[PDB]
């Protein structure tokens, strides 16, 4: 076992017993796991492993994602927090510092966040409709990264309007489109490029645009910034 | 019905029954919902199909969300006495599982390439 | 023209440039902004909000929301609304700020430890109890088995023969309890517990013959604790029966009218969550319980059990062994059913579930 | 009677864990901050046994019982800032049974503890003398 830091604040990658390399994050909350995931002790100094199979930021990750915008204590808004898989990861590397507003809707769901925000001083859920951010307006304030990954055929659209209500301006948007929820008829890929052009005819200046595959199937993330 | 995720043209039901039929000859099924969730729990299973008539609604109401954790595809028909009776039974079944797909490999894969397209996907 | 804001950190009126003309600072108070909040949904104004529109006396007023709108007119001013305007995001830009400059708190470290517990009780306001309770339940079963197998052992030297004579737990405790020495037994005291004419006899000529032991009071008394104590831990257990009944009718009406409601709460405290339970196939909630039994049948290729914590059910443990597996495999294969309307929200069914069962029961015994 | 009072007090400890393990577990479904903040479990009983609900925890009501000041202030900071699960009077009593029935034991114990010391010192004083009454039991 070896645990390293990467190009990325505090994001890490191990050296293994048998020689595999796995993605983890610093652990905020040492002792405790919010999905199944390993903790690893290090130098005394306690990581979660952070598996590229669920966590679509992992998963960009290790598909190349240029540089990362979020770090140590950024302001993240996070369309679509479901479970909070993802969003405990950006809550590590984003550290006390920093704050992570996690949006979701669906209350079957937001029953399991509110478990990882309690024992997170980083995050705010809000069991709300990404649709309507003058629903959530009053709690929030402006961010840095606007993180979204929403099951929504106009998805691209709804992450415009949080945009010019919630993101700085230079601040960073990551995008998941998810093609077979936006049309599973249309080819992934046509998709991939209208959606794109959503954020271009707005003005968003496409950073990277990266496909999750092995990962994830028929998806791709955004990397841009607003202006 | 409220536990079926997304829409299935009669093709593709149908192609899905055939799948089954020629599954049960060359290759290995599991029929029955105990048994296709024992399919999915353990990872065997490569297609999972559900019937769109369950007359409690909830009785398959779990494999949407099973299948979607182990990631294994499923499709829906629109009758349970159809499955059942493709299944090599002479009785109805709510939902079942292809293991081993054998002579319909070609046949399974553009299934769930279908199912892909019309969820989104490419 | 003034444009004005509503946040959690109260409400703030600003001028077209993005200038604070005035504010009203927001109670520190969860109770208070969560309701306030919940309520500008509706389009209902903050009350910081109507306190500052009549500091500021403006002509042309601006809102964020589109509710708010006609109620703002109905208060007597002309309105607007403006979605993501420039104003709005000036406020929000500066709001890690503004927070300690309108002094909502001291310091940065505080805005954030209430605006997150805000966020959790603001959302809290849009099954582990059950376990819980079920749990405890299980602990104080066990418990009043220890100290009523200790009891005796103990009660024994004095009154030996006492302990044959009464088989219930609870009664041999308050025979303890109450009297103390085998020689304070009395009629109308023991008919007062229910005691037929007869045994009260038994028992008073078993304790004037008894080959038991002639002890102090301080003797007497340390036996005396922990037989209140065993009859505290009784009234305990039926409360928690009840308070559980409560829980489980709620929380899994279905599972319930089948198994009752601790033997439902069981199966829900193996499995984890009800949402788990309904996640499982029938041949895993029969054997839930008996992994002992189970992983020696699977390592070994051996015999199984053929019920778990399910043989606590009324009509397997009284069947014979050869229908038990039977009746077993029916319940199980039921009870996964009832889970899932349970679980997937579905309204109550339980009745058609338990007369299916009753008939498949039927049908078993009749060989 | 030596004998059988050292086995009841050996059933109550045996008991007074179990059930603290148990309140700890429900009680934090409610005030979970509570649980690393109060070692000793008399204490955290006393303290479910006395509020149940943790928006009636007061600086008067925790000097009763000679919490120091410092450490009062920690349990009221976790208990306004806890992400705890809002709970009906229902639920918090079902808890409150468990929390007497723990203190219950306590003040049995130390009432079977003197018991024993005295029938321990007239039955067998030299043994006693050596390694106290419970052990020598």
């Amino acid at each position: 076992i070896t645990v390293k830091q990467t190009n990325m604040e505090n994001i890490y990658e191990c050296e293994f017993n048998d020689g595999s390399f796995r993605l983890c994050t610093r652990n905020l909350v040492p002792n405790f796991n919010v999905y199944g995931e390993r903790l690893i002790k290090y130098e005394g100094v306690e990581y979660r492993e952070w598996n590229a199979f669920r966590s679509k930021l992992a998963g960009a990750i290790l598909k190349g994602l240029k540089t990362n915008p979020i770090r140590k204590g950024t302001k993240v808004l996070y369309l679509g927090a479901a479970s909070g898989t993802t969003i405990s990861h950006v809550s590590d590397i984003i550290e006390l510092n920093g704050k992570a507003y996690g949006v979701e809707f669906s209350p079957r769901v937001v029953r399991e966040l509110l478990l990882v925000a309690q024992r997170r001083p980083n995050i705010f859920p809000l069991l709300a409709d990404a649709r309507f951010p003058q629903s959530y307006k009053s709690v929030v304030e402006n961010v840095d990264v606007l993180y979204v990954d929403i099951a929504q055929p106009d998805q691209t659209d709804i992450a415009i309007y949080n945009a010019k209500f919630f993101l700085k301006v230079n601040g960073d948007m990551l995008l998941v489109i998810k093609a077979r929820s936006i049309d599973v008829t249309k080819d992934p890929k046509e998709i991939y490029k209208t959606e794109v052009e959503k954020l271009e005819n707005s003005n968003f200046e496409t950073i990277q645009i990266i496909n999750l595959d092995p990962y994830d199937k028929d998806h791709a993330i955004v990397l841009s910034k607003y202006k | 019905a409220s536990y079926v995720k997304f829409e299935v043209p009669q093709d593709l039901a149908d192609k899905v029954l055939e799948a089954v039929r020629k599954a049960k000859e060359s290759g290995k099924i599991k029929k029955g919902t105990n048994e296709t969730t024992k399919a999915v729990e353990r990872g065997q299973a490569k297609l999972v199909i559900i019937a769109e008539d369950v007359q409690p609604e909830e009785i398959v109401a779990h494999l949407p969300l099973l299948c979607d954790e182990k990631k294994i595809p499923y499709v829906y028909v629109s009758s349970k006495k159809a499955l059942g009776e493709a299944c090599g039974l002479q009785v109805a079944t709510a939902s079942a599982a292809i293991l081993e797909p054998g002579e319909a490999k070609d046949l399974v894969d553009e299934i769930i390439k279908r199912v892909n397209e019309i969820k989104g996907k490419t | 023209k003034i444009y004005l804001i509503e946040h959690v950190i109260g409400a703030v009126a600003y001028d077209e440039n993005g200038n604070i003309v005035d504010y009203i600072t927001n109670p520190r108070d969860l109770g208070k902004i969560t309701e306030e909040l919940l309520n500008n949904e509706k389009g209902i104004p903050f009350s910081a909000t109507v306190e500052l529109l009549k500091k500021v006396n403006p002509q042309e007023v601006v809102v964020e929301n589109e509710a708010e709108v006609p109620k703002l007119q109905a208060l007597g001013y002309r309105v607007s609304y403006e979605p993501y305007s420039k104003v709005s995001r000036i406020f929000r830009e500066s709001l890690p700020k503004v927070a300690i400059d309108i002094k909502f708190a001291s310091n940065e470290e505080d805005y954030y430890n209430f605006l997150h517990e805000l966020s959790l009780e603001y959302t809290r306001r849009k099954d582990l109890l059950a376990i819980q309770a079920v749990r405890a339940m299980d602990d104080i079963d066990k418990t009043i088995n220890l100290f009523s197998e200790r009891l005796r052992e103990w009660y024994s030297i004095h009154f030996p023969e006492l302990d044959k004579l009464i088989e219930d737990h609870e009664e041999y405790a308050t025979i303890v309890s109450r009297f103390g020495d085998r020689g304070f037994l009395t009629i109308d005291s023991l008919k007062e517990l229910g005691f037929n004419e007869q045994r009260i006899n038994r028992i008073l000529d078993a304790a004037k013959k008894s080959i038991g032991a002639d002890i102090s009071e301080d003797d007497l008394s340390a036996m005396r604790m922990i037989a209140n104590t065993i009859l505290d831990l009784y009234n305990i257990r039926r409360n928690l029966n009840n308070y559980l009944e409560g829980v489980m009718k709620e929380v899994a009406p279905n599972v319930t009218a089948l198994v009752g409601p601790a033997l439902g709460a069981r199966l829900l405290s193996i499995a984890g969550s009800l949402d788990e339970l309904a996640k499982m196939p029938a041949s895993t909630i029969q054997v839930l319980g008996a992994e002992k039994a189970l992983f020696r049948a699977l390592r070994s290729g051996g015999r199984p059990p053929k019920h778990g914590i399910i043989f606590q059910y009324p009509a397997i443990h009284t069947s014979p062994r050869w229908q038990r597996g039977k009746i077993a495999r029916a319940l199980a294969a039921k009870l996964a059913i009832a889970a899932r309307v349970d679980a997937f929200s579905g309204r109550f069914i339980g009745d058609q579930l338990n007369e299916q069962l009753k008939k498949r029961i039927d049908e078993i015994k009749e060989k």
